[PDB]
């Protein structure tokens, strides 16, 4: 019925992240007090003497996965993707991936080099008006995935309903507090000078790119062929590429390009381990099209 | 003469070199002046010589099977429990590689011939801030077999 | 070609548009001019065909 | 040995006309050689 992918197959993100803006805070006075953290000229970005906490504010937009395919030059391929997604909606309601994404909020991996050097890091997640109970990020490890915590399961069930199609949008707003102390560095995200380390400036302040934060939430892959040899979550790339090392975890057989061609073309039921990876490439987005 | 298992976890955001150079190595510096006779420092997987990371496991070996408990690296590195995990075991260790402090010459102004020799070391480069005056510069390493460490953990 | 590229990064120039923290809505302003259909034939090299369309 | 950090630079380029001769070479530093081979790239 099919023999190829179309010449225009593009997907759109289902997890849209804002840019981050930074602040200076004092942990005792934290819910009533917020100064900016302007960039100080290389570029250093060091907190003032008085403040001790780093307010990291950012939001997530959650969209359905079925209604997230921009171009599909053949209706057969669209029908095949829609049926495969209806199967995952049946088996598990995007709950495994949802719990894993809420865990990379809970572990505070969106703080990349800001995590070390702090006694306490709390992370409050707000959905609508319900301020869900706070998160002790310095209890979760960046190699483990808790499935028993209840706030995580609540946020994951709403993310799961939205990712399925039982809800249209889930606007999640997440604030974080990082007690790295005083007169210490905060390390914002670096801009790609194409012509010194000029860092990011969002609205006359400092912060991190949305692209980095969304990599941080995407570190949910533990399905690679070598989870025993190497035991760490990798960001879910197509040709799966942990850039902490130089090891191609999914270099061929278990790559997305040679996985989507075996669930739709040579129509073959696959294990649930790789199925999560396929419908987690379909949450990242990308142009996944063949030449001819 | 046994060794303890200190693994810098792969991933975690921050690179392994920064984690070693910011947490573990000042702890070793402040915990080998207590040791008098340094205990030892082997990085398995120093990799090749065109390139080469210090690695992902640092194994601190000693010249005694009791002195490893004396400088108790475990519970002194409990603030890096999401980054560095200290296994609790010791096995007799002469099956390792000693490590040396190739010096790397100084800059031109410090006082042509610089870069001729500077192109060898500058290709492990664990950084050290000074407990003294303050000027900070990486110390460089190498694989060497001389058996029986003196100051930081090098020979 | 996959062998020597998979661990090579890809700097890319782009552009994006985002709202501010203090604003939550996008305002779109556009206008439409409506014109008659019969009075909208710029050229026709046969008056009989113009008469037929009219 | 060719001095480390220095590349033989054909002063007039061997694409824009030049001779493979002892005259048309100066052993400039790799930084300045990169500067000159980028300056002649944009002409």
């Amino acid at each position: 019925t099919l023999k190829s992918r179309p010449e225009n197959l593009s997907f759109a993100r289902c997890l849209n992240t804002t840019e981050a803006k930074f602040w200076q805070t004092d942990f005792l006075k934290r819910h009533t007090f917020k100064l900016p953290l302007l960039i100080t000229d290389s570029q250093s970005c060091t907190l003032s003497t008085e403040c001790d906490t780093l307010r990291i504010d950012f939001g997530i937009k959650v969209l359905p996965v079925k209604e997230s395919m921009y171009s599909c030059s053949d209706y057969n391929y669209r029908t095949a993707i829609y049926q495969k997604i209806d199967e995952y909606i049946a088996e598990d309601g995007f709950l495994t991936l949802a719990k894993r994404y809420v865990n990379n909020i809970a572990n505070a991996r969106f703080l990349w080099r800001n995590r070390k050097g702090a006694e306490i890091i709390e992370t409050i997640v707000t959905i609508e008006d319900k301020e869900y109970p706070s998160f002790n990020s310095k209890s979760f490890n960046l190699d483990t995935f808790v499935e028993d915590n209840a706030t995580i399961n609540e946020i994951a069930q709403q993310i799961a309903d939205t990712f399925a199609g039982k809800r249209e949008y889930l606007n999640i707003y997440v604030t974080c507090f990082v007690k790295i102390g005083c007169a210490m560095e905060v390390y914002p995200s670096q801009e790609m000078t194409f012509d010194g380390k000029k860092l990011f400036k969002f609205e006359g302040s400092a912060g991190m790119h949305s692209q980095k934060i969304n990599n941080a939430l995407r570190t949910i892959d533990t399905w690679y062929p070598d989870y025993t040899t190497y035991e760490f979550p990798i960001p879910v790339e197509n040709y799966g590429a942990a850039r902490s090392i130089g090891i191609p975890f999914r270099p061929d057989t278990k790559s997305f390009y040679k996985l989507i061609d075996r669930m739709i073309l040579k129509n073959e039921d696959l294990p649930i381990e790789d199925k999560h990876y396929v419908m987690a490439i379909l949450i990242r987005g990308g142009m996944f099209s063949k030449k001819q | 003469m046994f060794s303890q298992i200190l693994i810098i976890k792969p991933g975690t955001g921050i690179s392994p070199n920064i984690i070693i150079s910011e947490d573990i190595f000042p702890v070793l510096h402040s915990l080998f002046v207590e040791h008098d006779k340094k205990f030892g420092i082997t990085f398995p997987a120093y990799s090749f010589d065109k390139k080469g990371h210090l690695g992902n496991i640092i194994e601190v070996l000693s010249e005694d099977k009791e002195a490893l408990a004396s400088l108790c690296l475990e519970e002194h590195l409990a603030e890096v429990t999401d980054y560095v995990k200290v296994k609790k075991e010791i096995t007799f260790t002469d099956d390792y590689v000693l490590f040396k402090r190739i010096r790397e010459e100084n800059q031109y102004e410090t006082t042509m011939h610089i870069k001729k020799k500077n192109q060898q070391i500058f290709c492990a480069y664990i950084k050290v801030k000074s407990a003294s005056t303050g000027q900070s510069y990486n110390i460089f390493l190498a694989p060497t077999d001389i058996k029986h460490f003196s100051a930081y953990g090098l020979l | 070609k996959l062998e020597k590229e998979i661990m090579d990064p890809n700097p890319q120039k782009s552009q994006s548009c985002t709202l501010s923290t203090e604003c939550d809505t996008l305002r779109i302003d556009f206008g439409i001019k409506v014109l008659p259909v019969k009075e909208s034939m710029y050229s026709c090299s046969d008056y009989n065909y113009r008469t037929a369309i009219y | 040995n060719i001095p480390v950090g220095y590349e033989v630079h054909h002063i007039v380029p061997l694409s824009q006309g030049g001779a493979d001769s002892i005259k048309n070479m100066i052993m400039l530093s790799i930084e300045h050689h990169e500067r000159v081979t980028e300056a002649h790239a944009s002409y």
